């Protein structure tokens, strides 16, 4: 009341509308029947993509048509139907031979080694999903033989393995699983454990305050709500067992969410957390021809 | 009746008279953090008008042989006004953007640019050293350019191996020197967290590349400059301290 | 009808597949809604 | 609002941004042969979507000192697409017609053609014999020119004796280049019978006459063409034998 | 109903409305008073052939 410019906007400054409502669409869109309209001042086909929107000239207002009662299926577009299907994210090679005394191996959780499911997952840049992690676990040359293996999940902070038979492995709180090499691959589920509210495989930034170098910037883009911290394999054995061993692990994502789209990549890939390419050799995204005008 | 338009925010106008339309990236506006998303216990703070308006920065001269320009926000925003200020004084920073970009050009050049924003705008190290340890990256200011911003080296890739032809499905718009002379683009805050940090992580960044180069014949203007202008919407701060550069 | 033999959520299946469209986030993300029919300019 | 415009029949379809009305002939829409009118007691064929589309001719270069072309309906169309295979298939054709002729220029160019229908466009032959088995009578492809289209001789009298002044009478349309940029016209089927022959007798004929020579300075574009497009609106067709060309 | 692409146009094919209705004119026609109109916009002079 004595001062008002502070109550006309606080009163003013709710939602603000921004009205883009989305409706349940089950199959795709059909079409109405359309004559020839010869008329002034209504031009559908005039667009202006400077506006930043795509056209909307549909069949309809272009040419003739028909009416077709399209009874065509959109349900395996949808994101959840896309990354439905596992795929392989990281293999490690356990030697537990006499002349390699480690007896464990260990992997840092971090999908983006294999290019097949780093491509897809790369296409959002926000992603929210709960992950079904199943391991294949075989020997070097694709045999099973009758020995128990445990697989530990190794937290950020958790002490990591040291030894084949270390205490570590009591896993007392680290979840764990035991399972023989001749058994079905071991299946579990595993949540939205970022501490963030989302995944997001670009991080354009940095970790840490501080000086940033200009020579070997090994720390840009490289965000910590990714990183969710290790997985160990060993043999429950007190002795070798003179055995080479390969655990290839693959995951599902469900209930999936992604957010602000972006371009597939097109360069190949040549670092795990980094977006690194070589500006030698630039594979552009179209096949060359002889002439433009002469589409083969 | 649609190509002339105008811009208020703060103390500062935008006018324009060939500009038609107002791209709002993902039809959402630039809101305040609701209580039931955020997660700061302490107050922030809202100035309002001290810091949303529009900020102009320096001009970039089109040649004739140009590559493109690129910006981080709010990189370019933490030395100027009392935006660089809450952003050197504040921990946790949260704002939408309104960007505006103009250049002018007779009616006789030719030349198409496209604007765009590209949200954690991650650039990449141009090396084929596959070893991690060994591998080029890009150096501070090659990311966080500035005020100044900087140029690019081959922009068909975006300095970030993907194509610039799929470029377009982030929240753009075109300047084509034959229809409009400035693009203008509402962003809000894209983030996964409710706030963040104003120094160490630029949300997203903003991408001039002259598609279609710039064309004239002898006797016109040969320096065709390009101008930005920023103005932060919504804009909240929270966490103070001491001033924190970087 | 589908099922979840744990208490916790995210060991379901598919617990929901959803039909819901919004382009007109990314293809027409303008202020003054365009016309279909009439001239953008 | 009323400079934009597109027009679309069948699966074809004509924008245009400067050309600014539609010339409706003598005020009727081409519509069927009423059962009222009829003679021929035979079902015609109406295919609707084969034939009715925006059929585009070549292109007729204007040059600083032409004359003028001139082209027959539905001659012209009597070798190319479904059309001219109905036509040369069916005894009895009937139709109206949408043309449209576009001749663009830059804003310095300077000209005006004229661009009007004359029903039963009968040529003349140039010559002062009058005895009538000697006189001279225009050759078969001066007569019925194709798809090619003829130029005048002398189009003061519209190589029919008539003077051109008079010949705005008809439904016509002028193509200014400091205005527009294309014309366009929709005539209905003129006959004195329900049905006639298309090999035989020609509707009527298009002009384009460039009543203000094309002028301009130096170095801008010589190649000035002009393109016209044809549309058969509301056809049939009737009296189904062997086919014959001529 | 089976198909309607054809029947959404045979109905819809009637006679065109192609109003350019004509009066009975007997005698030559008069002329209405007028007085100076200084206005913007509308112009009966400016025509375009
Ligand atoms: C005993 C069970 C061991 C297997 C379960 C290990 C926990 C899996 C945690 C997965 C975390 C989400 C998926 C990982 C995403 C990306 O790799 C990171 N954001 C960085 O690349």
């Amino acid at each position: 009341d004595p001062v008002e410019d502070i109550i006309h906007d606080a009163l003013s400054s709710t939602v603000r509308r921004a009205i883009t409502s989305g409706q349940d669409v089950n199959t795709a869109a059909g079409t109405a029947p359309s004559s020839h309209r010869l008329e002034t001042g209504r031009v559908p086909a005039l667009q202006a993509a400077e506006t930043g929107a795509t056209s909307n000239a549909t069949d309809e207002n272009m040419i003739e048509t028909r009416c077709v009662m399209n009874r065509n299926g959109v349900l395996e577009a949808t994101i959840s139907h896309f990354f439905s299907r596992s795929g392989l994210v990281g293999v490690v090679n356990l030697t537990d031979g006499g002349t390699d005394t480690t007896g464990y191996a260990v992997w840092d959780i971090d999908i983006m080694g294999f290019v097949q499911l780093r491509r897809k997952c790369e296409m959002f840049t926000y992603m929210r999903f709960n992950a079904e992690f199943t391991f294949v676990t075989t020997t070097e040359n694709g045999e099973a033989r009758p020995f128990m293996l445990q697989y530990m999940y190794v937290p950020p902070g958790a002490p990591k393995p040291t030894g084949r038979d270390a205490f570590q492995w009591q896993t007392a709180t680290n979840p764990s699983v035991f399972v023989k090499l001749t058994d079905p691959p071991a299946q579990v589920s595993v949540p939205f454990m970022s501490p963030a509210s989302a995944y997001q495989w670009f991080y354009d930034g940095y970790p840490t305050f501080g000086q940033h170098p200009e020579t070997s910037n090994t720390t840009y883009g490289q965000c910590p709500n990714n990183m969710m911290g290790t997985f160990a394999v060993r043999v429950v054995s007190r002795v070798a067992s003179q055995l080479k061993l390969q655990t290839r692990v693959y995951m599902k994502l469900k209930h999936v969410r992604a957010w602000i789209p972006r371009p597939i990549r097109s360069q190949p890939y040549l670092l795990k957390n980094f977006p690194n390419y070589d500006s030698s050799k630039i594979t552009y995204s179209a096949r060359d021809r002889a002439s433009i005008k002469q589409a083969n | 009746s649609d190509r002339v338009a105008q811009l208020t925010v703060g103390n500062s106008s935008i006018t324009t008279q060939e500009a038609a339309n107002i791209v709002l990236a993902y039809g959402e506006w630039p809101e305040y953090c609701p209580d039931t998303d955020a997660t700061a216990v302490d107050k922030p703070t809202r100035p309002d008008v001290s810091v949303n308006r529009f900020y102009t920065l320096d001009s970039k001269m089109w040649q004739e042989n140009s590559t493109g320009w690129y910006w981080k926000f709010p990189d370019v925003l933490n030395k100027t006004g009392v935006f660089g200020q809450n952003a050197q004084f504040h921990y946790l920073y949260r704002s939408g953007f309104c960007l505006h970009v103009q250049c002018n050009a007779s009616k006789f050049h030719q030349g198409a640019l496209l604007v765009a924003v590209i949200p954690e705008f991650v650039l990449a190290g141009r090396g084929s050293n596959t070893k991690p340890n060994e591998a080029p990256h890009p150096g501070f200011n090659t990311t966080f350019p500035g005020t100044a911003g900087a140029s690019f080296n081959d922009p068909y890739v975006l300095d970030s191996g993907v194509p610039l032809s799929q470029s377009l499905i982030y929240p753009h718009q075109w300047i084509n020197l034959r229809t409009n002379n400035c693009a203008t683009i509402i962003v809000p805050y894209i983030n996964a967290v409710p706030f963040d940090s104003a120094i160490n992580h630029s949300n997203f960044g903003l991408i001039v590349v002259p598609v279609s180069p710039l064309k004239y014949s002898s006797g016109a203007t040969t320096a065709i400059p390009i101008t930005v202008t920023i103005a932060p919407l919504n804009s909240e701060f929270g966490g103070l301290r001491q001033a924190v550069s970087q | 009808t589908n099922i979840n033999y744990y208490k916790d959520s995210y060991a379901a299946s598919a617990s929901r597949q959803d039909f819901t469209q919004d382009p007109k986030k990314f293809t027409q993300p303008v202020l003054d809604s365009i016309r279909e029919l009439s001239a953008p300019l």
